[PDB]
RNA sequence: GGAAAACUUGAGUGCAGAAGAGGAAAGUGGAAUUCCAUGUGUAGCGGUGAAAUGCGCAGAGAUAUGGAGGAACACCAGUGGCGAAGGCGACUUUCUGGUCUGUAACUGACGCUGAUGUGCGAAAGCGUGGGGAUCAAACAGGAUUAGAUACCCUGGUAGUCCACGCCGUAAACGAUGAGUGCUAAGUGUUAGGGGGUUUCCGCCCCUUAGUGCUGCAGCUAACGCAUUAAGCACUCCGCCUGGGGAGUACGACCGCAAGGUUGAAACUCAAAGGAAUUGACGGGGACCCGCACAAGCGGUGGAGCAUGUGGUUUAAUUCGAAGC
RNA sequence: GGUGGUGCAUGGUUGUCGUCAGCUCGUGUCGUGAGAUGUUGGGUUAAGUCCCGCAACGAGCGCAACCCUUAAGCUUAGUUG
């Protein structure tokens, strides 16, 4: 029911492993087909190469990795007819936390391996330092409405 | 014809756009774009002014 | 009806002033599109809903103290004013028209319609000289678009602008002919006369002529009108009485033409028409609702099957479905 | 005997618009009539679901649960459970 405009946002649960709502919201994103026991336990094996390439703990590195995915300018195409409609949108932190995690489990499946025992381990610690993989959520909107700043 | 100094350019842009606003200069070259007939120039002189 | 008088409202001749785009003639200056030249410079400038034709290497435009042309002259600009109407607009002046108020001096109704006649007569068209600076029929170019040269665009011809001849036509309509009496109001505003306070030129109010906006009784079919009557009365002229055919044949008049004015019938249809009502759809606007769209997650179409449709096929591949 | 024909002779009868929420009557009044008011203006909402204010009042149909049940209770019999 979107034609009323704003719908209330859906809420999160913090897992007792980390006491973080986003750790289980990282669990709620990796659940392809909603597989709870079959993907979370294998994502628990798929931070073992994430923490192999990064000695810092997960609760610090997961707010480090998405901090290079949270943008300041995204694009919402407005009805302007024959224009590029590239309107800069400073994100509300609800969707800014949401959009930083949306492109993560979209991208693990086009690398050299195709096993989610380590597809989620391949994907995360390539996408922490604002270079490649999931930063094209953030860094490509920083090269989309900027060379054409005439179509805000 | 209005010089804006002793400030920044923002209120100088907001003077130039205001000196444009309080003038029959940009409105006159808006007035003098094309021709309206004197059977219809009084339609502008009544529907904007005889109702005012 | 004629005969002898007067009064002045009504009208004219008086007097004191207001205003202006009212017609025909002389000046002052501004700004602009076009040109030629300086400086300047070199890649684009113009034009485009979308790009392009074009204009660009000559400097195209640009750019200013300053060089010019065509033609008009925002500001004072208004349900302002004047003109019978077509109309009237930078002004300074010339010649005036005419409006209006006030005092009302005077002549003693000197009036209205208005057939004839005479004028004006908007725009375009028949032509002349400034005209082609801008605009622009006709013509041109580029593409769009499913369709072009159409909606887009310019260049550009007479025609434009004005003066010099007209034609005699417009929704020239306030869709209300012109002159006179009488019946609810409020409300601004244009000019003159009237003032009370005063004002430091302004408040309130009488009146005239009007310019406007709302609004009784009366009115009509209703709209709507109601002191700037389609109300209540009088006088004159003109026009009308079904629609086409028809402003049409012919004839008459005019015109330089364009063509115009004047102005029927045969024959056919019994409906045309004016108001006001309910739906209808809307490429007219507005308002809400929907995994309708977006926000996210897969599938079918990707390819093997088997399932019955539609094609074939038979004497059967029964018979009916068939967009949600 | 007909499935031989004919939904279009038809009784039906369903799906659709469609969750669409809209749809009707008596007394007033007003109109020469053609016809209009009760469902609306203000604020509050999931749908004739509100209250104020409205020339309205009365009468409605669908209208929410009412029917079945989730679950959260109590009570009964401990029955082969």
């Amino acid at each position: 029911m979107p034609r009323k405009g704003s719908v209330p946002k859906r809420d999160v649960l913090p897992d007792p492993i980390h006491n973080s709502k986003l750790v289980t919201k990282l669990i709620n994103k990796i659940m392809l087909d909603g597989k709870r026991g079959t993907a979370q336990r294998i994502l628990y094996s798929a931070f073992d190469l994430v923490e192999q390439r990064s000695g810092r703990d997960a609760l610090e590195v997961f707010e480090e990795a998405i901090n290079n995915i949270m943008p300041v300018l995204e694009v919402k195409a407005r009805r302007v007819g024959g224009s590029n409609y590239q309107v800069p949108v400073e994100v509300r932190p609800e969707r800014r936390t949401t959009l930083g995690l949306r492109w993560l489990v979209n991208y693990a499946r086009l690398r050299g391996e195709k096993t989610m025992e380590d597809r989620l381990a391949n994907e995360i610690l390539d996408a922490a330092n604002n270079t490649g993989g999931a930063v094209k959520k953030r860094e490509d909107t920083h090269k989309m409405a900027e060379a054409n700043k005439a179509f805000a | 014809t209005v010089v804006r100094k002793n400030e920044s350019l923002e209120d100088a842009l907001r003077r130039f756009k205001r000196s444009v606003s309080k003038s029959g200069t940009i409105q006159e070259v808006r007035k003098r774009e094309f021709y309206e007939k004197p059977s219809v120039k009084r339609k502008k002189k009544s529907e904007a002014a005889r109702k005012r």
